[PDB]
RNA sequence: GAAACGGAAGUGUUUUAUUGACUUGUCCAUGAAAUUCCAUGUGCGGAAUCGAAUCCAUUGCAUACGACUUUA
RNA sequence: UUGAGAAGCUCAGACGAGUAGGCAGGCGUGGAGGUUUGUGACGAAGCCUUGGGCGUGAGCCUGGGUCGAACAGCCUCUAGUGCAGAUCUUGGUGGAAGUAGCUCUAGCGAAACCACAGCCUGGGGAACGGGCCAGG
RNA sequence: UCUAGUGGGCCAUUUUUGGUAAGCAGAACUGGCGAUGCGGGAUGAACCGAACGUGAGGUUAAGGUGCCGGAAUGUACGCUC
RNA sequence: GUACGUGAAAUUGCUGAAAGGGAAGCAUUGGAAAUCAGUCUUACCUGGGUGAGAUCAGUAGUCUCUCGAGACUAUGCA
């Protein structure tokens, strides 16, 4: 996990991380304290999907 | 362990307060070893805080303080009124409070 | 001149929480009898000019800008000489498109919006 | 439908409803408290007994004009009563939730009460809306870690 | 961009004036002077010189490793202890650009920004413990001809049972 | 001046009112105070004076007679008791006749605003709050004022036991020169 | 590892036998820092267990009912 | 120096209980003329909400939820225009109460009454008491 | 010039007349409450202070500083058990 | 889902949390717990390089207004 910093973009991550060894890239949205929606992108060039999340509930939940 | 305690034993006695008003913005604090509003006259200005421990570990600790300051002295016997940053509540009557050196002219 | 309030609690209706019939918007007591109209000791307060506001600060919210309510592009650009004093406050009834196009105008006049978030959601 | 209880998900669940049921409220407020919990095997036998007069109903919330029986003992109160209106309501309605979960593939020896309740419907005499929630006991995997 | 494009609401010209600031008269360079707050409180230092408003004060580093460092004039209480000689040391070098806290370049590209790939660290500079080391030579021989007082900098001041700060003298 | 987690009081020769109103104001001001020896209270008048206070009453109510019991009395009306505040400045209150084994070995204070002999006049007549208790109802004065002895007696062997190990260091001290050597300082 | 003493509510006072350390008793050599001016096992829910008690075989000894006393 | 909604801007000093009564300025509702080249199925109105904000206040703005077709700001006009009371009207629903009833039971099943709580000794002068004060 | 509302009492003080077992009653006068919250008076419709926009700080009045209860178990001189 | 648009309050049941001892609710001040709000460094200034284009051409045309004012069209980028 690391923490998005600035405005480095989400190609620019992807580009990034194919040189850092990762072949996933997971981007979490999350607008007003509530993640509804998530980015997958296979590296380095692979496809790249979008899903909304829904009923996010935790282990304490 | 008596190589700390930078600073003086004190308690909390009351609000300022008439027989049926309270006002609880300033406090009456007794610090040990004053004894006469003239000694209190050094402790005038000295910080001096509430130090108690809550449930949740915030912050990652689980000591938390309220700041004030001492303004003036109370009555003859060396009791002094203080202001902190939030008053204090009710429930600490009789509860300790550290009165620091600092501000120092000393 | 910062923000001061002289109050922070609204005023109660006397007697509202002892009566679901009663409602809490205020009401001047008028029975002679009452405690309440006469002031007494422990009873609520009433609403007094002495609890007025500074006119200077008069409207402002917490961050020093006065609310004024958009309903369209047209009354974002109003705020191009006034975005250090007043925020854009879209209404409740524009739509999710109209909310769109006033939130990317706001953004270019450099005025701040105090409802920019609602009924859109994000997709970088 | 829906029902009070966030439970009665399909996979561990099993429901069964009565609307404006001709029973009193009170009563039925009663005997839905004391079978709520159990299992339904011992929840089976304990009404087959209220009807027997073998156990007692205890009373307690609406215990008013209600004698105390040794037979509260058990429950830790005094008040009870013996009412066979309500209890063959509960009865037919768990027969019914038993048969549902028969349907839904449920391990039947491991099946709980989890929700009962019981409303007042519409005055017709005061009717009662019951609704009932059988799920299994859920138990804790090992970590073995 | 240039013309105010608002009422410019300028402040009047306040009649504020810098002065310097009035230290107490017992905190002379050298006295021995014991720190209240911070994470060196309880110490005894010397004060080398009297910046504008705080004291640059120091213990001496082989004695209770206090390095060479800042302190407010009302956190520290000023001991009528003997007086170290610290006319010798030159303190000239201590100004407060000299402990200044180094002011934010970042130079970094976003690649390593992301991924935390900087780790960028300012450990303490060699000419500031060679700084330290001379003002110990200094100091050293002064503390030592006068008896009593080394292992006394090396002792943390404390509050004891029965102690009264307002009837006890330092 | 400075106060203790625990202050244990020594009643003996202290008057009720006086020591009552020192105690509730300690327990307000947040500490634990024992009260020992509450059979050695005095009070201010005859026998006869507070005998017909005490009848009276027991004319009016949980009528308690133990000198503890009174002295606890006494402290619970200067206490706001009708108040939590009130109510958990009363727990810390424990008084008792003569001083428990837990007491006997701890140090025990005196309050020189409460004492007999520096407020009530040379020649008034006094009652002994043990005294007046033993005929009203109290029955256990004989047996603590007889186990006081054994209490005395050990107490006494242990201060000639300390008073003579003390000695050793006491000499010792003289005989180090440095005693003398820097004893300009006071000490 | 201990033995004594302590009954008022002893629950602690010693005596130690050693086994290890700090030993501020005193004299030296190193390390302290860019924190570069204050902010500071325990609990719950489940089970497999071991006893005990009640109901229970009961009983009137008790008794509106509760509840009580004996015995399987 | 821009600070001429001259109905604006600005400077200064003093003052602030209030029944009857008098006089100003405002808030809100239904409908009407004008206007916002106004809002709305990408969700109007209403409703809910320990979301946020504005006003001394009447009130207003807004987030989320629910919802499904209309609605609002400003200037003016208009009136069946604002409720806690009327042993108010209509409707709905409570405690009494699963009580009275038709030991424990089985079924069925009310009504009067209801500002609100509810341990005592004294005093609170106008009952003071139950409601205050001082105590148990 | 016209133009709303009121056309009483209570607490009583003081001066004061008659008194009459003695209290008490009768005039005027005086102000207050009545339209008035607040500190004190243990509590208090009429006693002592004081009359009110929202606040911060300071200082007082009447009352008080053993505890309840904010404040000297203060100083000095006396009476009483 | 015909007990049918929206579905308020009074009232009722279940669940969760908290508080419990009698004037009570309520007012003032804070604690604890739960929850919420908005406020962000990012831009500005300056220098050079590289290209770019016009509101720049020791530049050529059209259109609409009143010589020059706007809009464009080619051509060059000092």
């Amino acid at each position: 996990f690391r923490k998005r910093t600035g405005d480095i973009e989400v190609h620019e991550i992807a580009e990034a991380a194919a040189k850092r060894g990762y072949t996933d890239l997971l981007v979490l949205n999350e607008d007003r304290k509530k993640t509804n929606a998530l980015t997958l992108v296979h590296l380095p060039n692979g496809p790249s999907f979008y899903f909304t999340l829904s009923n996010l509930q935790t282990a304490k939940e | 362990a008596q190589g700390h305690r930078l600073y003086v034993k004190a308690k909390h006695l009351s609000f300022q307060r008439s027989k049926h008003v309270i006002h609880p913005g300033t406090s009456i604090v007794k610090i040990e070893g004053c004894d006469s509003k003239e000694e209190a006259q050094f402790y005038l200005g000295k910080r001096v805080c509430y130090v108690y421990k809550s449930s949740k570990a915030v912050r990652g600790s689980k000591i938390r303080v309220i700041w004030g300051t001492i303004a003036r002295p109370h009555g003859n016997s060396g009791a002094v009124r203080a202001r902190f940053v939030h008053n204090l509540p009710a429930k600490t009557f009789g509860s300790s409070l550290r009165v620091m050196l600092y501000p120092s002219n000393i | 001149v910062n923000i001061i309030k002289k109050r922070t609690k609204p005023f109660k209706r006397h007697q509202s929480d002892r009566f679901k019939r009663v409602g809490e918007s205020w009401r001047k007591p008028r029975g002679i009898d009452s405690c309440v109209r006469r002031r007494f000791r422990g009873t609520i307060s009433m609403p007094k000019i002495g609890y007025g506001n500074n006119k200077k600060t008069r409207y402002c919210m917490p961050n020093g800008l006065k609310a004024f309510l958009v309903r369209n592009v047209s009354d974002v650009e109003l705020l191009l000489m006034h975005n250090k004093t007043y925020a854009a406050e879209i209404a409740g009834n524009v739509s999710a498109r109209k909310r769109v196009e006033i939130v990317e105008k706001a953004r270019a006049l450099g005025v701040k919006v105090t409802n920019a978030g609602a009924k859109v959601r994000s997709q970088e | 439908v829906r029902y009070s209880a966030s439970p009665a998900l399909e996979t561990k669940c099993a429901k069964a409803r009565g609307a404006y049921l001709r029973t009193h409220f009170k009563n039925s407020r009663e005997v839905a408290f004391t079978i709520n919990g159990m299992s339904l095997k011992k929840a089976f036998i304990f009404l087959d007994n209220v009807k027997e007069h073998k156990q007692a109903v205890p009373f307690r919330r609406f215990n008013g004009g209600v004698g105390r029986t040794a037979q509260g003992k058990e429950f830790g109160v005094t008040q009870a009563r013996w009412p066979v209106k309500s209890v063959k309501f509960f009865y037919d309605l768990l027969k019914n939730a038993e048969a549902n979960a028969e349907a839904k593939g449920l391990d039947m020896d491991k099946l709980i009460i989890k929700h009962v309740q019981v409303n007042a419907a519409p005055k017709q005499s005061s009717p009662s809306h019951i609704e009932i929630i059988v799920a299994e006991e859920e138990e804790a995997v090992p970590k073995a870690n | 961009k240039y013309y105010p494009a608002y009422r410019e609401n300028v402040p009047k010209k306040a009649r504020k004036a810098v002065r310097p600031t009035k230290l107490r008269a017992s905190l002379a360079p050298g006295t021995v002077c014991i720190l209240l707050a911070g994470r060196f409180r309880g110490k005894r230092v010397v004060v080398l010189s009297q910046l504008e408003d705080t004291l640059v004060v120091t213990g001496p580093y082989k004695v209770n490793g206090v390095p060479i460092r800042r302190v407010n004039h009302r956190y520290v209480i000023a001991t009528s202890a003997p007086k170290i000689d610290v006319s010798g040391v030159s303190v000239e070098k201590f100004t407060k650009a000299y402990f200044a806290k180094q002011k934010r370049s970042g130079p970094v590209k976003k690649d390593e920004a992301f991924f935390a790939e900087n780790a960028p660290k300012n450990a303490l500079p060699a000419e500031r413990i060679a700084d330290q080391k001379a003002v110990d030579a200094k100091l050293l021989p002064a503390i030592k001809a006068i008896p009593n007082m080394k292992e006394y900098l090396a002792a943390s001041f404390a509050l004891s049972n029965g102690d009264r700060p307002h009837l006890m003298k330092f | 001046s400075e106060f203790q987690k625990v202050v244990v009081i020594d009643a003996k020769g202290h008057l009720l009112g006086r020591l009552a109103s020192v105690v509730a104001k300690q327990l307000l001001g947040g500490q634990k105070v024992v009260v020992v020896r509450c059979e050695e209270l005095n009070i201010s008048g005859h026998f006869f004076r507070n005998k017909l206070k005490y009848l009276a009453y027991l004319r009016k109510a949980f009528h308690f007679r133990a000198p503890s019991r009174i002295f606890q009395k006494a402290v619970r009306g200067m206490l706001p008791h009708k108040t939590a505040r009130g109510q958990a400045a009363l727990e810390h209150l424990q008084a008792v006749e003569g001083i428990p084994p837990p007491f006997d070995k701890q140090k025990r204070v005196v309050v020189p605003a409460a004492l007999r002999v520096l407020r009530l006049k040379p020649g008034r007549k006094y009652c002994t709050v043990g005294r007046l208790s033993s005929e009203v109802g109290w029955k256990y004065n004989d047996i603590v004022a007889k186990l006081e002895e054994r209490r005395k007696v050990k107490s006494a062997a242990f201060y000639q036991a300390k008073l003579a190990k003390q000695k050793k260091i006491a000499s010792a001290k003289e005989a180090s020169p440095v005693n003398q050597k820097l004893s300009q300082f006071g000490y």
